[PDB]
RNA sequence: GGAUAGUGGCCUACCAUGGUUUCAACGGGUAACGGGGAAUAAGGGUUCGAUUCCGGAGAGGGAGCCUGAGAAACGGCUACCA
RNA sequence: UUGUAAUUGGAAUGAGUACAAUGUAAAUACCUUAACGAGGAACAAUUGGAGGGCAAGUCUGGUGCCAGCAGCCGCGGUCUCCAAUAGCGUAUAUUGUUGCAGUUAAAAAGCUCGUAGUUGAACUUUGGGCCCGGUU
RNA sequence: UGAAAUUCUUGGAUUUAUUGAAGACUAACUACUGCGAAAGCAUUUGCCAAGGACGUUUUCAUUAAUCAAGAACGAAAGUUAGGGGAUCGAAGAUGAUCAGAUACCGUCGUAGUCUUAACCAUAAACUAUGCCGACUAGGGAUCGGGUGGUGUUUUUUUAAUGACCCACUCGGCACCUUACGAGAAAUCAAAGUCUUUGGGUUCUGGGGGGAGUAUGGUCGCAAGGCUGAAGAC
RNA sequence: GUCGACGUACUUCAUAGGAUCA
């Protein structure tokens, strides 16, 4: 009847500031000046094409 | 003492940290990186076209039924079969295979509904206010 | 010194070895024309601004010119690329 | 004393039609206006949601007569309410300076030194005495 | 061993005693008490330099706190080249494979464990708790120093020292009571600073636990080409 | 190849507690 606390491991996932690096470029640089503009024209041309 | 510079020539050290950080929040990060529209059922339009492949529960004995209202559908964009509500068996009659259907977001698992057929609206053709060209 | 309407490595000849940078230079991305403005918010802030006005650049893409006070003009001309 | 009228009475009026005139470069339209223009005032308002009831009808299951699904189809024969309103619906989209947290459930680096950056003990003419004109 | 069996043994094992050799480790004293930035640190004696705290009516006068860059060290394990190789011992081999509290036991033991010259730089490297500064309760125990007493013992000639008793003061590991405050609570003299928030500064996070599904993405990842069993009458 | 790692996107499991009454 005896439980052991569990021990909380130390995160080995990488950390959301680490995951940006793990592809073959740094993902923050690839970023555009304003984001509004890209989710209005990004969707309005979806239903055009 | 926070933990955070105060001092009155330290706005540099703040703006800094702060953009730094911003990154930490998905939100941020798809806005930014514009790939907020992955999760997106259609994969960022609001409206997807498909063909009809077959009428799933066009043989339930049940009329009116869940099943019954089910169609199996293949997305032009990138040929991926999903699934599709119709209104009604009664709306059933106008679908049948091999026509365009226009599907948007709505038997858990089917998460789409027939707005459009052949270019016309599915409920002008149940309210018997057009006709399905062919 | 040449050229320019004129100042100026703008270019030429000879000279020195300088110029910027962790107070972020240089390089990269930008669905970046800039602003007056627009939206939201209690306040701080956040986003949008191709678009009635101001200013800049272009006339399919580079290059080069006559005329004329004013143009590297394109509803002027010449080549090349398509 | 409540609700319902394809009951009933004569009064009003513009949507529309139209002499004319106004309008305009010329027209259309507006504002005007002779004359027509209302009882289903058929001169026929819409978009969504919610809830019923019916059969010699149909399907499915069972501790009989029942229950679920549902019901434009039966022997012949060719319905009620709610919301907005000249507008209504559907789909996608839509971090803390002020002021966050870090023992026990995100996050304090193994420790120390150390450049940039940020920050950094106290002290130098204080007090007192008069004059003027302002407000409430 | 639960019982056996590999194992040694009439060439004398195990055990007794007198020695000698090799390599580790510093029991009991030993206590979260002491030292060190941490990791760590325990036999005697010598040498080398280093350090906190205490005492100072000595000295310089802001020389300071924190710290991206950069640097020194960093338990155990591990790698390269020598040495050493006692004990223990990953791997490997081997005895037994019967019995569930004794159910993983035994023997041999390579590398390692030790050390020299460099690498590797990870731990629950824990107070799961950054650093500096101030303030906010009582109580007695301890470690180091210092002040004081007409206090005990000792110096067995005195004495002066040493060791004790008491009071206090600095600095430290700490510990009790506390409606002082905080916290949901465990609890905390800091995890407190009169209702919601500013003494200075560095770092980190944008959500946890246990299971899965898919993937227009990124980086990766094999072999195979001559081989053929048949108890009943 | 129903391959591994990572990234991305989703699904899922852990919610009852006190008082009274029969
Ligand atoms: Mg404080
Ligand atoms: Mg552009
Ligand atoms: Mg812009
Ligand atoms: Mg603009
Ligand atoms: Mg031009
Ligand atoms: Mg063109
Ligand atoms: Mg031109
Ligand atoms: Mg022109
Ligand atoms: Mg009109
Ligand atoms: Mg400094
Ligand atoms: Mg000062
Ligand atoms: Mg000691
Ligand atoms: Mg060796
Ligand atoms: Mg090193
Ligand atoms: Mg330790
Ligand atoms: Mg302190």
């Amino acid at each position: 009847e005896q439980s052991n606390k569990q021990h909380r491991k130390a995160k080995e996932k990488n950390t959301a500031k680490k995951k940006l690096h793990t592809q073959g470029h740094n993902a923050k640089a690839f970023a555009v000046a304003a984001p509004g503009k890209m989710a209005r024209t990004m969707q309005r041309s979806s239903d055009v094409n | 003492g926070k933990g955070k510079p105060r001092g009155l020539n330290s706005a540099r050290k703040l703006r800094v940290h702060r953009r730094n950080n911003r990154w930490a929040e998905n939100n941020y990060k798809k806005r930014l990186l514009g790939t907020a529209f992955k999760s997106s059922p259609f994969g960022g339009s609001s409206h997807a076209k498909g063909i009809v492949l077959e009428k799933l529960g066009i043989e339930s004995k049940q009329p009116n039924s869940a099943i019954r209202k089910c169609v199996r559908v293949q997305l032009i964009k990138n040929g991926k079969k999903v699934t599709a509500f119709v209104p009604n068996d009664g709306c059933l009659n106008f679908v049948d295979e091999n026509d365009e259907v226009l599907l948007a977001g709505f038997i858990p698992g089917v998460r789409f509904k027939v707005v459009k057929v052949s270019g016309v609206s599915l409920l002008a053709l149940w309210k018997e206010k057009k006709e399905k060209p062919r």
